[PDB]
RNA sequence: CGACUCUUAGCGGUGGAUCACUCGGCUCGUGCGUCGAUGAAGAACGCAGCUAGCUGCGAGAAUUAAUGUGAAUUGCAGGACACAUUGAUCAUCGACACUUCGAACGCACUUGCGGCCCCGGGUUCCUCCCGGGGCUACGCCUGUCUGAGCGUCGCU
RNA sequence: CCCCGGAGCCCCGCGGACGCUACGCCGCGACGAGUAGGAGGGCCGCUGCGGUGAGCCUUGAAGCCUAGGGCGCGGGCCCGGGUGGAGCCGCCGCAGGUGCAGAUCUUGGUGGUAGUAGCAAAUAUUCAAACGAGAACUUUGAAGGCCGAAGUGGAGAAGGGUU
RNA sequence: CGAAAGACUAAUCGAACCAUCUAGUAGCUGGUUCCCUCCGAAGUUUCCCUCAGGAUAGCUGGCGCUCUCGCACACGCAGUUU
RNA sequence: ACCCACCCGACCCGUCUUGAAACACGGACCAAGGAGUCUAACACGUGCGCGAGUCGGGGGCUCGCACGAAAGCCGCCGUGGCGCAAUGAAGGUGAAGGCCGGCGCGCUCGCCGGCCGAGGUGGGAUCCCGAGGCCUCUCCAGUCCGCCGAGGGCGCACCACCGGCCCGUCUCGCCCGCCGCGCCGGGGAGGUGGAGCACGAGCGCACGUGUUAGGACCCGAAAGAUGGUGAACUAUGCCUGGGC
RNA sequence: CGCGACCUCAGAUCAGACGUGGCGACCCGCUGAAUUUAAGCAUAUUAGUCAGCGGAGGAGAAGAAACUAACCAGGAUUCCCUCAGUAACGGCGAGUGAACAGGGAAGAGCCCAGCGCCGAAUCCCCGCCCCGCGGCGGGGCGCGGGACAUGUGGCGUACGGAAGACCCGCUCCCCGGCGCCGCUCGUGGGGGGCCCAAGUCCUUCUGAUCGAGGCCCAGCCCGUGGACGGUGUGAGGCCGGUAGCGGCCCCCGGCGCGCCGGGCCCGGGUCUUCCCGGAGUCGGGUUGCUUGGGAAUGCAGCCCAAAGCGGGUGGUAAACUCCAUCUAAGGCUAAAUACCGGCACGAGACCGAUAGUCAACAAGUACCGUAAGGGAAAGUUGAAAAGAACUUUGAAGAGAGAGUUCAAGAGGGCGUGAAACCGUUAAGAGGUAAACGGGUGGGGUCCGCGCAGUCCGCCCGGAGGAUUCAACCCGGCGGCGGGUCCGGCCGUGUCGGCGGCCCGGCGGAUCUUUCCCGCGCGGGGGACCGUCCCCCGACCGGCGACCGGCCGCCGCCGGGCGCAUUUCCA
C-alpha cells in the first residue's frame, strides 16, 4: 500500500500530472533499462534516455536485436526516433516512427561529465540500500 | 448536490397564451438557451428533484452489545469447519481449525519468513485463491479508485505488533488484527459469518480475559459476560430420535389418501 | 390537518433553517486536532502536569447538586493564607487562585487547605539553575521523577 | 409482372441514441490564512520569425537576472551552442524590471491645458524653441517657518 | 410354541424415502369480476457498495441488429448468427437521483403537408463581340428606355468601422 | 411628463425594465414510469365564512390476538320463519 | 415468430366525469431526460439487544487512518435523557389490606401483642387428581403399560362485575399529638373529580405505514417587497442651429 | 506705538509620518421588508430574516461580575451536551421561546483615572561618534530644540493599597549584539533538490500483449515495496513511483552552551498611622422599537435628574422592614469557536458530456440587450499519421483503380452508430382508410432431421471369442461399531476433604482504626461474606470428550487359489 497521506493514488490526478508535465520532469518520466551487461557494470537498473544512446527495441513490431542510436527524444509525445527504426509513407519519404523508451533497452550509454556522477549517485544509493538491508 | 445547481438562472414563466407550456423559461437574449426551461426537474439544465442535501442520516449507530453480542458470533464461527468451508477458504488441509501459532510469529520482520509460516500452516492456497480472484471491478468504481477488487484471505489476530504487521502486509488478503481491538466489518466480511483465522497464543488466550467465559466475568470490559443460549442441544435429530420423545408420540398416519 | 388521536405538535421549521444547518462531519477530524493539541502542551510543559494547576474542592450549588462536591475554579484567599502560600507566588506553583470565592463554612475551608498542604508535600518543585539554591529540591527527587502525572491532579472522590 | 401503396426482411443513407472511456465537476476533510499611494483588484493597449484565440508577459513585453536541473525546443524554419561548458530545456524565483487608465494624485478627460526646479541640443542664462529628468491630490497627526486678532496680559 | 443381519414382506414397533432446499415435499375440499384504495410475492428489471462464484473476457467484454431456436401467466430471460472492439456478469447482503405514452412536459432529431405556397409595388428591354469549361444575368460596342436637377446626379452630418 | 386619450416613459404602461427575496402561495387545471396474486369502497353523518375544501362518524384494507372443534363425544351468533 | 387469405369479433388512447368513440380537452413521429424525496417530530405495527432498568451522546483514552474520518475501550457507564408515581391552579400531599389475641365500653371509633400478606364473584387455553371401563389363547390371582375417561381440583393471560388504596374536592362527625398548646399539626365515615396504585415493562437500535413542519410528488398565477438601469422612442420645459 | 509673553486661529509643493480602494465564507455595527403561515385579515408570524449602508481580522466579537444563587452555596468569556420545545410570550390562535444549576472542550489573567508621595525623576525631534542595520535599534556624547505643571514617568487600583517600626530569610531577572554546540517526533521540525528491490526468463496466442501454460514452496525473483499512473490489451518485478528511525545535498526555523554590551540592589510575614473610586451618569417619567421577560428584558429620543454605611441586583406594581449579593458611568487580554472567499493538499457506496458547476473544449467565450443585465452550444480517427504516393474521368466538387492499417464495413465533426425518417434490392398482397383480437389454411424463412430413428438401459438364455479373479484362507494397513467402562485420560450433578482459602483472585455501604504507611480521612494489609480452584474416594448422566487393548464387521494392498469360478467384448 501507499501510507504518506499527501500523495495520491487517483487516476485523475496521477494521469493530469503526467499529460500535463513539464520538460524536466518528463525527462525523469521517459527513462529506460540499462541492458544487463551495464547493470552488472554500474550497479544501476536504468537511466533517463538521451539524444545519442544506442539502444535496442523489445517490444512491438520493430522488436529486434539490432542495437541503432537514438536520433531524437521528443518528450511533448512522449517517445524517441531511433536510427532503423523507420516507415516509408505513401511518397516513398521515410519518417522515425516513435518508440516508447521504457520499450527499449539501452547497451551504450553517452557518457558525458553528468551522466556519470548520476551513474556514481545511483549506484552509491544502492550500496547504502544493500549495506542497511545487511 | 449543490445548493445553487439549477437555480443561477432567472427565468420567468411566460403564462398561458403564447402557445408553449408553462415552464419558467430563461429570459431573452440572442442565445439558443433562451425560451428554453429553467428549474423544472423535467428540463434540461433542469434541476434535480429533491437535491441530495449533506445532512442526510449518512451514520448509523447500534447498541454496545449487540456488537459485542455480532463480534462473539463471528468468533464462535471462525471456528466449524463447516461455516469456514462455506465462506469459501480453501481449509482443506489445515490442521486444527482454530488455528493457534508460536508467538516468534510476532517475531517476523520480512513477508519471506511470513509467507513460508503460512505454507507450513497449509493456509497458502487461500492467498493463492487471493492471487487468483484479482481482476477489475466492473462498472464506474473503475473510474473512482475501486479499479481492482480481490478475495479476503485468512485473518491474523496478534496480541501485540513487535513487528508482525509488517510481515504480513504486502501477502494479499491478509489482514491483521489486535485482539483487544477486534472488529466485526473484518471477522465477518459482507456480513458473512464465516472467515479463516490464524491466532497467536499470547492472543488467543486473551479471549476468555475480554469476552469473559460463561461463568466468569469479562475482567476487562467493566461489565460484560457472553449470551446466553435460548436452546442448548441444538442438533434436532438426536433429541427427536431419542428414547424419551419417540416413547410419546401418535404413530405417523402416512398412506396417502388420493381422491 | 390533523387525522383521529395524536400530539398536537408544533415544529420550528418555519424559518429558514436550511440556510443554518450545522453537520457534524468535522467531529473526528476534530477530536484528532483536539488530542494532538493536548499532546504538544503536554510535551512543552515538561515535567509539568498535563492536567494543569491543582484546583480546590468545591460544593454544588442548589438542593439537587447540594450532595456533590467538584473541581472549583480556584483556591480562595483565605485558603491559601492560612496555608502560608503567597497569593501571587501560588499561580507559580500550578495552584488555581480565584479571589472571587467567599468562605462561608470553616469545614470547607480546612478541607481545601488540607489541600494545598498536601501538593506542597508531593510536588517537587525543580531549581531556577542546574547549580541548586534553597527551596528547590534534592537531585534524588528530581532523577526519579521529571514525570507528567495523567489525568487531573489530585482527583477528587465524593 | 406492369405504376402507386402497404407490410416484412437485406444492404445503403439520414440522424446521433446506447455502450465503453474521462487532464471536468459535485460533496466531505486537512493545513495555512497573504491585497493596496513602495499604486491593489479590475480595465485598456501592446509584445512571437511565421500567431488570430486561449494562455504568458510589459517597450528588458511568449520574458532579463540568479539558483536547481543537465540536452533539448519542435507545426516549419532557422539557428545557436563545443551539452569535458554558468550549460540547451524545464522548474524554482531571493535580484532587476513592470506601457496607459484605475482609490488614481498638477488641472482636465479632449487624450486637451498646464506651473515650478535641474540637465542635453538651443543658448553661450537670451529668453525663447525642442528633447530629457524631478516635483506639483485631498484629509489628518508630530514638529517647523511665516503670520492674524478693540482675545488675555506685561514692559515701554 | 425358537433368532428378521433374515418374517420375506400389504406391515413390520430391530433400521429406515427415489421424498426431507422442513422457508422442503405431499394430500383432500372449496372458491377466482373489479375503479378509487390497501396488502403479499416477484430465480422481474436498472445503477453503485461489502461478500462470494480458483465466474466469464482479444481463441472477442459492453452495446447494437436479427423472417434463427426456446423458456416463463407476466414483468422478463436464455441460447444461435451478425456487428463491435474492452471490459462484464451469477449468487448472498447493503444502498438509491431505480422502470414512462401522455404533463399545450424539457433538449435534440425526422416526417406528411410539398417539389406545394411562393420568388407579381415603383413602364424595358434588344442585337453583336470579348473573356471564359460554362453566359438570359459579367464586360465592351451599338440601339431602345427610365431618373428628369424637391434626381436613381454631385457632396457632407450622425451611425457604421475597413465596408 | 401630459392642449387630458389613463396618453406617453426605448415593439412593454389603469403603474417601465433588470436582478434578488423566490422553488412566493394555490380548497383550482394538467401529469405522475414494471409484473402477477388476494381483499375491495364511497358520493351518506354531524361541525365548519362550510356548499369545487376540510373534520367526524360510516363503508375498505392490513396486522393480529382470545377461544371453538371432525381427533364418535359443540357453544354462541343471524337483513329468515315459527 | 415473417407475409398473405378467409369467417367471426372488434370505435382511440390518456383524462376529469352520474355518463366519452364523442361535435369534451392533451397527443404529427422517434430518441434521451422527466414527478411521492430527504431532515425533524410524533404515533402504531414489526425485528433484534439488554431488562427495573436502559441508553449514548458529548467528551476522553488507544495512530502516521492505506483500508479509519472506521474499529475498540472508558469509577467518564452515567452529568443527563426516557423509565421506575401520581394528583393538585397552588401551598402541598403521595398509593395496604386482611386476619387473630389483648387493652380502651369492640363504640362497625381509639391504643397495644401475634399471624398472614396484594382482596373477592363469574368465565377462562391449560396443568393436576381421578371412579370406572377396554382387553390379554382358558379359571382365578396379579404387579406393569397404555387408550379413553364420568366426576372433581389448582386456575395463566384477558374480559365483565364488586370491594380496597393514593391526590383533588365536598358533606358529616368524633378523638389524638407536642420544645414551641395554636386562626398549630394529625387522623375517621360517606359521596364525588384524576391522563392514578392493585408484584414492574421499559430503554436503545433498525425497518414499515400513517400524520404533520419544511421548496416537500412535479409543473403552473394575477400579485407583494428590496435594491438598481433607462427620456437613442415618445411626453413636456429650456439652450443653440436649420427650414417653409 | 512699538517691542515682548501667552491664548485662539490661519497659510505652506515646509520636515517626517499615516488614512483613502479592494476582497468579503466566516466576524462586529447599523438599517430592515414582503411574499409566506394564520385555511380570510389588520396584532402576531415570516424576522432583527433577504435586500441596503458602514468596519475588521486570521479569526472576529466576548471577557475578568454593579454575576449566579438562596445551597452545606458557586465564581471572567467563548464552545459542546443537557436543561427544553421547558419557565414564559401569544387575536393565550397560528405559532414562538430563553436562562441557572450539572457534565465536558479550554483555561489566564491584568492595567489606568482618582487618592497620595517622589527637584518632571517622563516623552518627542535634532546633531556627532562606536556597534548593529531587507521587521530603524542600542550605547555614549552635546547649554541643541520642543512637549509637559490645564500634569509626563515610578510606586499603586478594591484580591485592598500606602507609609512606619522591629520577626524572618537571603540576593537572578531581563534585553542589543556577537559567536559555538547538539538539525530538534511520525516516528530528522518546515521548505527545496537529487537518489535508492525484484523477470522484459522460457514456450505460445496477438496488429501490438501488461494475456495463457511453465520456472528448485502457486510455479522464478523482490516484497518495511501486491497504492496509483504510464507504456501498441489485463503489469508487484518495462519506466515513474510505492515501502523504509532510508541516503546525500542545500536553505530556514525552533530550541541548548560561551563571550561581550548594557540595564537591575528588585523580598515576605507581624503590629501601628493614614488612603480609597469614573455625572447630564445612575435613577425616574416617557414615547418608539426590541425581548420568553409577563404593572416596561434590552436599546433609544425627549423631560426631569441623584447619592455616598451610597449605588445596583435579588423575574408582579408599591410602602415599611430585616438579610444576601455585587461595585456600575475608563481600558487591555491568548485558548477551546467560526469559515460555500483565498492559497495548497487529501478523500468519496456522488455525477459520467441533455448528467456533473453556466462552463471536461479558445466560457462568463460567442451572441443578445441603450443599459442594469442575460448567456449558450460544443468531448472521442488510429497503437502509430502510417492522414490515401501514383494512374485515370471530370472546369471542379466529386468519383474508379492503386495503396496505409488488424480494420477506413476507423477517411480528418472520422469509436460504437439505435429509433423516427428516407433510397433501393427480395418476397408477398392490394375497390369498403389502415391497424387489431380469436380461429384455421396457403406461402416463405431458417432450424432439427432420416439417405431406417427404429431409441436406449437392467437382468436372463444361448452360441462365439477374453483375460484374470472373486469364494476361501494367510500377511500387512486403514476404518467402523461394541460392550467388559476392563485399564487410563476426559467432563456434568452430588457428597468428603476446608483441602486451593495466606502457596485463588476480584467484589462488598460486612467488620477491625488490637494492625502498617500517609496525612477524623486516603492507601495498604488483617478478619468476614459472596464468588472463582487443588486432592482423593464414592454414586450417577458414561455425555461424539478421548486414548489403549480385546472382540466382531467392513474396506484397500500384497500373497496365494488356473478355471463347471471371473469379469471383459461383440
Ligand atoms: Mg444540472
Ligand atoms: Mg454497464
Ligand atoms: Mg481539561
Ligand atoms: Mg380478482
Ligand atoms: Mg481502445
Ligand atoms: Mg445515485
Ligand atoms: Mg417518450
Ligand atoms: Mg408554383
Ligand atoms: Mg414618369
Ligand atoms: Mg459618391
Ligand atoms: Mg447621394
Ligand atoms: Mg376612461
Ligand atoms: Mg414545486
Ligand atoms: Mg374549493
Ligand atoms: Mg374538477
Ligand atoms: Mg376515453
Ligand atoms: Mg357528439
Ligand atoms: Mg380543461
Ligand atoms: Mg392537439
Ligand atoms: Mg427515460
Ligand atoms: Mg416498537
Ligand atoms: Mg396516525
Ligand atoms: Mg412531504
Ligand atoms: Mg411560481
Ligand atoms: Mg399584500
Ligand atoms: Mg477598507
Ligand atoms: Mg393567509
Ligand atoms: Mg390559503
Ligand atoms: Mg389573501
Ligand atoms: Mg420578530
Ligand atoms: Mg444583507
Ligand atoms: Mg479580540
Ligand atoms: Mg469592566
Ligand atoms: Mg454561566
Ligand atoms: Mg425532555
Ligand atoms: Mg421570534
Ligand atoms: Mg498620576
Ligand atoms: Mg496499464
Ligand atoms: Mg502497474
Ligand atoms: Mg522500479
Ligand atoms: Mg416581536
Ligand atoms: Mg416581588
Ligand atoms: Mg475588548
Ligand atoms: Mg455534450
Ligand atoms: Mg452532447
Ligand atoms: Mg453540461
Ligand atoms: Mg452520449
Ligand atoms: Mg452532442
Ligand atoms: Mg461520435
Ligand atoms: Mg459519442
Ligand atoms: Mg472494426
Ligand atoms: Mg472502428
Ligand atoms: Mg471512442
Ligand atoms: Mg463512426
Ligand atoms: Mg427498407
Ligand atoms: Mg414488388
Amino acid at each position: 500500500m501507499k501510507f504518506n497521506p499527501f500523495v495520491t493514488s487517483d487516476r485523475s490526478k496521477n494521469r493530469k500530472r503526467h499529460f500535463n508535465a513539464p520538460s524536466h520532469i518528463r525527462r525523469k518520466i521517459m527513462s529506460s533499462p540499462l541492458s544487463k551487461e551495464l547493470r552488472q557494470k554500474y550497479n544501476v537498473r536504468s537511466m533517463p534516455i538521451r539524444k545519442d544512446d544506442e539502444v535496442q527495441v523489445v517490444r512491438g513490431h520493430y522488436k529486434g536485436q539490432q542495437i541503432g542510436k537514438v536520433v531524437q527524444v521528443y518528450r511533448k509525445k512522449y517517445v524517441i526516433y531511433i536510427e532503423r527504426v523507420q516507415r516509408e509513407k505513401a511518397n516513398g519519404t521515410t519518417v522515425h516512427v516513435g518508440i516508447h523508451p521504457s520499450k527499449v533497452v539501452i547497451t551504450r550509454l553517452k557518457l558525458d561529465k553528468d551522466r556519470k556522477k548520476i551513474l556514481e549517485r545511483k549506484a552509491k544509493s544502492r550500496q547504502v540500500g544493500k549495506e542497511k538491508g545487511k | 448536490v449543490s445548493e445553487l445547481a439549477g437555480h443561477q438562472t432567472s427565468a420567468e414563466s411566460w403564462g398561458t397564451g403564447r402557445a408553449v407550456a408553462r415552464i419558467p423559461r430563461v429570459r431573452g437574449g440572442g442565445t439558443h438557451r433562451s425560451g428554453q426551461g429553467a428549474f423544472g426537474n423535467m428540463c434540461r439544465g433542469g434541476r434535480m428533484f429533491a437535491p441530495t442535501k449533506t445532512w442526510r442520516r449518512w451514520h448509523r449507530r447500534v447498541n454496545t452489545t449487540q456488537k459485542r453480542y455480532a463480534i462473539c458470533s463471528a468468533l464462535a464461527a471462525s471456528a466449524l469447519p463447516a461455516l469456514v468451508m462455506s465462506k469459501g477458504h480453501r481449509i482443506e488441509e489445515v490442521p486444527e481449525l482454530p488455528l493457534v501459532v508460536e508467538d516468534k510469529v510476532e517475531g517476523y520482520k520480512k513477508t519471506k519468513e511470513a509467507v513460508l509460516l503460512l505454507k507450513k500452516l497449509k493456509a497458502w492456497n487461500d492467498i493463492k485463491k487471493v492471487y487468483a480472484s484479482q481482476r477489475m471491478r466492473a462498472g464506474k468504481g473503475k473510474m473512482r479508485n475501486r479499479r481492482r477488487i480481490q478475495r479476503r484471505g485468512p485473518c491474523v489476530i496478534y496480541n501485540e505488533d513487535n513487528g508482525i504487521v509488517k510481515a504480513f502486509r504486502n501477502i494479499p488478503g491478509i489482514t491483521l488484527l489486535n485482539v483487544t481491538k477486534l472488529n466485526i466489518l473484518k471477522l465477518a466480511p459482507g456480513g458473512h459469518v464465516g472467515r479463516f483465522c490464524i491466532w497467536t497464543e499470547s492472543a488467543f488466550r486473551k479471549l476468555d480475559d475480554l469476552y469473559g467465559t460463561w461463568r466468569k466475568a469479562a475482567s476487562l470490559k467493566s461489565n460484560y459476560n457472553l449470551p446466553m443460549h435460548k436452546m442448548l442441544n441444538t442438533d434436532l435429530s438426536r433429541i427427536l430420535k431419542s428414547p424419551e420423545i419417540q416413547r410419546a408420540l401418535r404413530a405417523p398416519r402416512k398412506k396417502i389418501h388420493r381422491r | 390537518a390533523p387525522s383521529r388521536n395524536g400530539m398536537i405538535l408544533k415544529p420550528h421549521f418555519h424559518k429558514d433553517w436550511q440556510r443554518r444547518v450545522a453537520t457534524w462531519f468535522n467531529q473526528p477530524a476534530r477530536k484528532i486536532r483536539r488530542r494532538k493539541a493536548r499532546q504538544a502542551r503536554a510535551r512543552r510543559i515538561a515535567p509539568r502536569p498535563a492536567s494543569g494547576p491543582l484546583r480546590p474542592i468545591v460544593r454544588c450549588p442548589t438542593v439537587r447538586y447540594h450532595t456533590k462536591v467538584r473541581a472549583g475554579r480556584g483556591f480562595s484567599l483565605e485558603e491559601l493564607r492560612v496555608a502560608g502560600i503567597h497569593k501571587k507566588v501560588a499561580r507559580t506553583i500550578g495552584i488555581s487562585v480565584d479571589p472571587r470565592r467567599r468562605n462561608k463554612s470553616t469545614e470547607s475551608l480546612q478541607a481545601n487547605v488540607q489541600r494545598l498542604k498536601e501538593y506542597r508535600s508531593k510536588l517537587v518543585l525543580f531549581p531556577r539553575k542546574p547549580s541548586a539554591p534553597k527551596k528547590g529540591d534534592s537531585s534524588a527527587e528530581e532523577l526519579k521523577l521529571a514525570t507528567q502525572l495523567t489525568g487531573p491532579v489530585m482527583p477528587i472522590r465524593n
